[PDB]
């Protein structure tokens, strides 16, 4: 209740101050005058107006994307509670989602948690799978391992951050420089995991589409790209983050300087998505020049890219954006999750233990 | 209401007691004033409760405003500390970066075969 | 001491694993052809477009290296050299169109037992349907009667998927479609997906048919990449 | 030792029937497929008729469709070859060929010039 | 072609008119063989990791 | 009349031999050999594996030391590895890619090679320069080389898919003899332990026993269904073994004139590509399409093993001369030590 | 604010560090009814 009330103080002092330097209303018609509630700063508001501003964060239940109302009367006279005929200002929708959206937060918390420990357990094993058997290396292979080591440690990154800090009151508290410099880290291996999708999708591009007769690339701008070029925007985020927005363990999602990170991350996923787009399109035509049924085309055309969706992030792309109604942003919620904290088991599955040459590699070595 | 703006001065006193605590210049220091601030508008608001009033009133309210302007009308002491940078700065923060991404990506489909 | 023998031993490895690093990729890029047409098929002749167990032949389109193979002077019996060329990009197989009277049905089944072979399932096949000028002038000449060879041919019709060359008449149109289907009734009833028959109606003096081979190799390596990544 | 032995065949009238055997030992017959092949006065072989090893799939020559049946007794180790409806053209040797490989698909070099699995042929003549 | 039904005559006269021993002797002169040299044949007994030069 | 009256000669001559056959037959191999003890498991591990081919390996040879050994790639090379250390020692570019057989000298200072060129190239390992060269090129055969053998620096034995074998003279660069008896592509040819007879199987499902110095066929062996890939003298030199793609190996005794074994099994459908005995000559080792090797008991027709590390077709074998290793080439474009 | 769904990780972790007491009990929201501002 101390830091509450701190910023309550703080609000209430920048208030005071505004009214004496404001100049005076100038419609024509009554107004209501400025006031300092209790919690919020209310400017100058005309006759018959209901005012709208963003709850404020003093308390935990509070949701600061909400907004407060405050309705001014014809006469001037602010709105007051029929029941005790005080002046109040409506704050009622700011906690009054807060009980079932942290109900919701749970179990994306386990299921965040479910999924990544899921992840790690069956890419260790898909890459132990491609390191141990030789005999399926490949350009492909080497690609994909290296997408395999960023889910890893994406993963791993993510439940500590999970375990260790998000439960744990006392160290947001304390602001130690440990938990920033874990942040940095977790958004290197975030931006690396979503850079080495790209990788994937250039290289799968550049032997479909183009470059189709040398099969013979230099792997060194993969790495760099990958490995190498995730550092540009993620030091430039921690160089701003730094000066501008230097928020406890840099846990904030309400700064704009996020997306110096997932701004190139969404271009990179719509590369990617352009990509799929012209891997489909020469799918389809290789079905038509053999003659196949219209309805098998469907079939083969649906199949590949699903099979691609997990590997080149598409889900990103087609639910960029999550929905403001309540209904509409809660199973989307659910969805995404399911979707982002599985992703790395869903590669696993598909381009290791369903691959076919895998199969046939494992059990033949096994036997 | 005439009982508030006579018990209501009696933090009109207690405001200055804490005022020359600190020296002139730490007048405007917002981490000076930070527990005289909690007390003052604690004694407006509960006396207000005493006679019946709500705290938040227009009269009580100019009695804030009246000690806003005889302490802290020469400073202006402005630190947010949690701002973004302007939109001239902001934006090619991140385009700049967008950009880069595009760039390399179209590296990698050009320069992967040499 | 004899631990310096060790160290000249591992020497000389190192000097070899750096000259088959150079070798490996000249060998991979460069994609193999075997040209497998049968006896004045044309097969000599496209060749020449541009004692010994076997002939080669270099040639580049858009930078691409090619080496086709031309079996000459083994024996006529194939069923255990053919099996050196399981790995080979594409096999082109030339057929004289205009060979039959029955050259023709022994194309048919040479291309049937290529298309089956254990070793070969995965080797996709270029058809040159060569002589076509000449397949052309037995149809308007008369009693020709390629129906006699081939009597299913009496109620065969040109499907509709035929694209007919401008000025030339329908029963040369039938004829030449006729017999491109009687190859692909061989490829499609065995293809499980994993190679494929890519027909042309070539002549001999066609320079279209070095580009013909580069777009169907094209299509091999394409199909190839996508069999990687289980997409086709 | 593989041996083929083709009975049957002699002169015909145009228009008349046959019926070729084909005695096989040596292997087992139920592991092959058999083809007919003939080869014409100064002509080169030529593939007739094959069966698979089952017996279900058969294929026949366009010259000989309809009129040229082929059979096999896999129990008895006998290829047959009734010929219907013999025609001039129909005048050659006749060889007994089996495939070169057991339980495969493919069947190479059975008309070539020096193959081993094959018989020595049996002479049908078709002119009046 | 005569000539080359000429050669099968005179090859396989060349070959009947060979001696045969039994199949008795012949068998048992190959199991013989085995159990003198079944101690040298290093793929036949398992050979200490003392000896084995694949070590 | 003239041609059918000698194909009924060859019927009463063919007979005769089987009657002369069937007359020797007193015993099988299998009840002379009811009663030894069988080998066991015979269960062998890679100590080894050899990465330098690209594409698939057609032929190996071990040397004489039973640790240097040569193979032979469609990729164009033919490597030469020190089997202890992995190490390679030469790396031969060949002049035609499509190679099919090597061969190790004996004196180990001339490595051959050979396949739809219809050549044997000779390499001499030993020149006082230190690179290696083509020695010699023997261009007689019609036909792709299937198979060559050292007799020493001087006389190798090639096979043919012309039907023939030939013996060459290397320093002048003639055939000094012709075998001519077989009627399909000869596949393969093993040298007798002391190279005074050499025996060869072909696509006509028979196998010859050649000598070499007189150039005549003595002896001509049958029971094979289908084509003979492989075939391995018994270190004795008095029986030898075949493979075919009848998915059965067999063996055949030079002085019972006759079959005495079938090493086959009803799950074993696919052709076997090649064969070699151990030391002793109890272990039949046989190499098949379907990738794996089958170690046969040669006196019980038992399989005491199986080698299933390839990855393709294996193509090739051969026990070192001290019978401590086999190496297995393959498809894969792998050589295997086993042991 | 950050909406896209690459900040779906982050925005959980967010609310969880802030709205909820060390993913602990519930406690009395705040009241904010007539007798409130
Ligand atoms: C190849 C193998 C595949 C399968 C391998 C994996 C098999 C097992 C996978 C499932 C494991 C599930 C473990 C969940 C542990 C949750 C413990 C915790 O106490 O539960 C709390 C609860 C929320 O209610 P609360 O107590 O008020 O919260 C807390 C309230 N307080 C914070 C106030 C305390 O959470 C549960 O409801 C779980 C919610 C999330 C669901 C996770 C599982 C989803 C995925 C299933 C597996 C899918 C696998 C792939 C299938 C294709
Ligand atoms: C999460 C924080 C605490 C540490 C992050 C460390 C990574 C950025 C580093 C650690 C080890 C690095 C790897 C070490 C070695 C290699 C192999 C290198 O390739 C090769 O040497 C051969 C080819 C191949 O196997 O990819 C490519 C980069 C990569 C994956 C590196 C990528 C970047 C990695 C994962
Ligand atoms: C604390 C964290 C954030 C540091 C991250 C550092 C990386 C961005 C650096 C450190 C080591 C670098 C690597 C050092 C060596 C190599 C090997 C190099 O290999 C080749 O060029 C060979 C293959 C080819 O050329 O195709 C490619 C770049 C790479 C992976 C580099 C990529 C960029 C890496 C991973
Ligand atoms: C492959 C490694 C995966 C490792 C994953 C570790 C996940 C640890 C999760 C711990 C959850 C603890 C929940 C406690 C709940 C309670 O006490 O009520
Ligand atoms: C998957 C790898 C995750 C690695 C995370 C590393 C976090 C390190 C946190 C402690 C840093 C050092 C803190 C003490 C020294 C200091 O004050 O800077
Ligand atoms: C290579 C990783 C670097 C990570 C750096 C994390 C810390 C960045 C900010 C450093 C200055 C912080 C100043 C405010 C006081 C503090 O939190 O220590
Ligand atoms: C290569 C990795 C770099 C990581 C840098 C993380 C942040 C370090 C501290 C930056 C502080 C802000 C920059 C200096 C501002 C100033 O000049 O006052
Ligand atoms: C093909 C290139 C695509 C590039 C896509 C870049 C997207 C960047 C988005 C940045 C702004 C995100 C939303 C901000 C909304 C706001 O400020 O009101
Ligand atoms: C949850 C993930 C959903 C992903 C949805 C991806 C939809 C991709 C649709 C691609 C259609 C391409 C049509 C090409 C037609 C043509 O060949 O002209
Ligand atoms: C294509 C992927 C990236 C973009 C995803 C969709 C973003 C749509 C944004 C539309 C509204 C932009 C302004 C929002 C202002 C706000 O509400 O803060
Ligand atoms: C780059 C290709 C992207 C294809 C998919 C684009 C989807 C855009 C959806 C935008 C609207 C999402 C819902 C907004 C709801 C709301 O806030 O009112
Ligand atoms: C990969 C894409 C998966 C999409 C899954 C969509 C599931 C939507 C939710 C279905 C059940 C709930 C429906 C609620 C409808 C409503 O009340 O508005
Ligand atoms: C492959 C992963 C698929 C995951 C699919 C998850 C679908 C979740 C859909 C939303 C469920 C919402 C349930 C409550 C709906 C309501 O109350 O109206
Ligand atoms: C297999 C990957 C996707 C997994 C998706 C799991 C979705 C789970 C949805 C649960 C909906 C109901 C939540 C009830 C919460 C509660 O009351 O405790
Ligand atoms: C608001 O300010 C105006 C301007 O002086 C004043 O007339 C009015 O009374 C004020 N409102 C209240 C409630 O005091
Ligand atoms: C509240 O005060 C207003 C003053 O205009 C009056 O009209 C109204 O009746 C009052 N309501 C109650 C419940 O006291
Ligand atoms: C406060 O706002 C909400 C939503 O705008 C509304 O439902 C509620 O009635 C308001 N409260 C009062 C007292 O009008
Ligand atoms: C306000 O005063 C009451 C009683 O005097 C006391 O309990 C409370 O802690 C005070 N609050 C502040 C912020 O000083």
């Amino acid at each position: 209740y101390v830091v509450g009330r701190k910023k309550m103080m703080d609000a209430q002092y920048k208030c005071y101050d505004r009214m004496q330097q404001l100049p005076a209303y100038q419609g024509e018609g009554p107004y209501c005058n400025r006031t300092w509630d209790g919690w919020l700063c209310w400017d100058d508001t005309p006759a018959g107006v209901l005012s709208y501003q963003f709850c404020p964060d003093y308390f935990p239940d509070f949701d600061p994307s909400e907004k407060v109302t405050k309705y001014c009367d014809e006469k001037g006279v602010w709105f007051k509670h029929p029941e005790n005929n005080r002046t109040w200002s409506n704050y009622t929708m700011c906690n009054a989602f807060t009980p079932e959206k942290l109900k919701n937060a749970y179990v994306l918390y386990y299921l965040a948690i479910v999924g990544h420990s899921l992840s790690i357990f069956t890419l260790v094993i898909s890459l132990g799978i491609f390191v141990f058997f030789r005999s399926l290396g490949c350009q492909r292979v080497t690609l994909h391992k290296n997408m395999f080591l960023t889910y890893i440690l994406n993963s791993m990154i993510i439940i500590i951050h999970l375990v260790e800090v998000v439960p744990n009151g006392e160290l947001v508290r304390r602001d130690p420089v440990s938990c920033k410099i874990l942040h940095f880290f977790h958004q290197y291996m975030m931006a690396c995991n979503y850079f080495w999708m790209l990788c994937e999708g250039i290289y799968l591009h550049t032997l479909i589409v183009v470059a189709v007769f040398t099969e013979k690339q230099r792997l060194r701008w993969y790495y760099l790209l990958g490995w190498g070029f995730p550092l540009v925007p993620t030091t430039i985020h921690a160089i701003t983050r730094a000066v501008y927005f230097n928020d406890n363990c840099w846990l904030s999602v309400e700064t704009h300087l996020l997306y110096i990170i997932h701004g190139p991350v969404m271009a990179a996923l719509v590369v990617n998505f352009f990509f799929l787009l012209n891997i489909v399109r020469v799918l389809v035509t290789k079905m038509r020049e053999t003659h196949e049924a219209e309805s098998h085309m469907y079939l083969k055309a649906v199949k590949a890219t699903m099979i691609l969706v997990p590997l080149l992030g598409i889900q990103f792309v087609v639910f960029p954006w999550r929905p403001s109604n309540k209904m509409l942003g809660k199973i989307y919620d659910y969805v995404m999750h399911s979707l982002i904290h599985f992703q790395g088991f869903f590669v696993a599955t598909i381009y290791c233990f369903c691959n076919n040459e895998v199969q046939t590699t494992v059990k033949r070595q096994w036997a | 209401e005439t009982g508030m703006l006579e018990r209501l001065p009696l933090c009109g006193k207690a405001f200055a007691d804490m005022m020359g605590k600190v020296d002139v210049w730490k007048w405007c220091n917002l981490s000076e004033f930070i527990v005289y601030y909690e007390s003052f508008t604690n004694c407006t608001e509960m006396e207000a409760n005493v006679v019946g009033c709500y705290w938040p009133n227009p009269l009580a309210q100019g009695f804030i405003t009246g000690i806003h302007r005889q302490f802290f009308s020469n400073c202006t002491v402005d630190r947010v500390h949690l701002e973004d940078p302007p939109d001239e700065v902001l934006i090619p923060l991140i385009v700049i970066p967008v950009v880069l991404t595009v760039a390399m990506a179209g590296l990698v489909v050009w320069r992967s075969k040499r | 001491d004899q631990r310096n023998e060790e160290k000249a031993q591992r020497e000389a490895n190192k000097k070899i694993e750096k000259q088959l690093q150079k070798d490996k990729q000249v060998y991979r890029a460069t994609h193999r052809l075997l040209l497998l047409g049968a006896g004045e098929s044309g097969k000599n002749t496209i060749v020449k477009q541009m004692t010994s167990g076997i002939f080669e032949t270099k040639f580049q389109v858009d930078k691409v290296n090619f080496h086709m193979f031309d079996v000459g002077a083994q024996r006529d019996e194939r069923r255990k050299w053919i099996q050196c060329f399981n790995d080979v990009t594409a096999i082109i197989f030339v057929v004289a169109s205009s060979s039959y009277n029955n050259r023709l049905q022994a194309a048919l089944k040479l291309f049937d037992s290529i298309w089956n072979n254990k070793w070969l399932r995965d080797t996709s096949v270029i058809l040159f349907l060569n002589k076509q000028d000449l397949l052309a002038e037995k149809v308007l000449a008369g009693k020709s009667k390629i129906e006699d060879y081939f009597p299913e041919f009496a109620r065969y019709t040109t499907p509709e998927d035929a694209t007919p060359e401008p000025g030339e008449d329908p029963r040369v149109t039938r004829a030449k479609y006729f017999i491109r289907d009687e190859f692909l009734r061989i490829s499609t009833a065995s293809g499980d997906g994993r190679h494929y028959c890519y027909p042309h109606f070539t002549c001999s003096v066609d320079t279209e048919n070095i580009r013909r081979v580069f777009n169907d190799c094209r299509d091999i390596i394409q199909r190839m990449h996508l069999r990687q990544y289980e997409l086709l | 030792q593989v041996q083929l032995q083709e009975s049957g065949g002699g002169l015909v009238q145009p228009g008349g029937s046959l019926r070729l055997s084909c005695a096989a030992s040596g292997f087992t017959f139920s592991n092959y497929k058999m083809n007919w092949v003939r080869q014409a006065p100064g002509k080169g072989l030529e593939w007739v008729s094959d069966i698979s090893q089952s017996g279900a799939s058969i294929s026949y020559t366009g010259s000989v469709k309809g009129r040229f049946t082929i059979s096999r007794d896999n129990a008895k180790n006998t290829l047959y070859l009734q010929m219907n409806s013999l025609k001039p053209e129909d005048t050659a040797v006749y060889y007994c060929a089996r495939c070169p490989a057991p339980f495969t698909r493919d069947c190479f070099d059975v008309t070539s010039t020096t193959y081993a699995y094959r018989g020595q042929g049996t002479q049908v003549t078709v002119s009046s | 072609s005569i000539a080359q039904a000429r050669k099968l005559v005179e090859q396989l006269k060349m070959e009947a008119n060979i001696d045969r021993i039994k199949v008795s002797k012949a068998a048992a002169d190959l199991m013989a063989y085995c159990e003198a040299h079944a101690k040298e044949d290093p793929l036949l007994t398992p050979v200490p990791a003392s000896e084995n030069p694949f070590r | 009349s003239e041609l059918d009256q000698l194909r009924q000669e060859a019927e009463q001559l063919k007979n005769q031999i089987r009657d002369a056959r069937k007359a020797c037959a007193d015993a099988t191999l299998s009840q002379i050999t009811n009663n030894i003890d069988p080998v066991g498991r015979i269960q062998m591990r890679t100590r080894r594996t050899l990465r330098g081919h690209l594409a698939k390996i057609y032929a190996m040879h071990w040397g004489t030391d039973s640790r240097l050994l040569v193979s032979a790639s469609q990729d164009g090379k033919l490597i030469i590895w020190d089997s202890y250390t992995t190490n390679k020692v030469h790396a031969i570019p060949l002049r035609s890619s499509w190679v099919m057989t090597c061969a190790y000298a004996p004196s180990g200072n001339y490595v051959a090679c050979g396949g739809l060129d219809n050549i044997c190239s000779i390499y001499n390992l030993k020149t006082r320069e230190g690179n290696v060269r083509v020695s010699r090129e023997l261009a007689g055969h019609t036909g792709y080389l299937s198979c060559c053998r050292f007799l020493d620096d001087n006389q190798i034995v090639t096979s043919s898919g012309d039907t023939t074998c030939a013996l060459w003279d290397i320093e002048t660069g003639q055939q000094t003899t012709t075998f001519t008896g077989h009627t399909g592509d000869v596949m393969s040819l093993s040298l007798a332990p002391d190279t005074r007879l050499f025996v060869s199987g072909a696509c006509d499902a028979s196998a010859k026993l050649w000598d070499v110095r007189e150039g005549m066929c003595r002896q001509t062996f049958t029971g094979h269904e289908s084509d003979i890939n492989a075939i391995c003298f018994f270190p004795n030199g008095n029986a030898f073994a075949t493979g075919s793609d009848d998915a059965t190996c067999r063996l055949f005794d030079l002085r019972a004139d006759q079959e005495l074994m079938t090493y086959s099994h009803d799950n074993i459908i696919c052709g076997i590509t090649s064969v070699s005995f151990s030391k002793s000559g109890r272990l039949l080792l046989a190499g098949y399409d379907d990738f794996n090797c089958n170690v046969w008991d040669a006196l019980k027709a038992d399989r005491a093993g199986v080698l299933a590390g390839h990855d393709n077709r294996v193509s090739c074998l051969g026990v070192t001369d001290d019978g401590m290793a086999v190496a297995t080439g393959s498809w894969d474009s792998f050589l295997k030590i086993w042991n | 604010k950050c909406n896209t769904a690459t900040c779906a990780t982050q925005r959980l972790a967010n609310f969880l560090v802030r709205s909820s007491n060390n993913l602990g009990p519930v406690l009395p929201p705040t009241n904010v009814g007539s007798n409130t501002y």
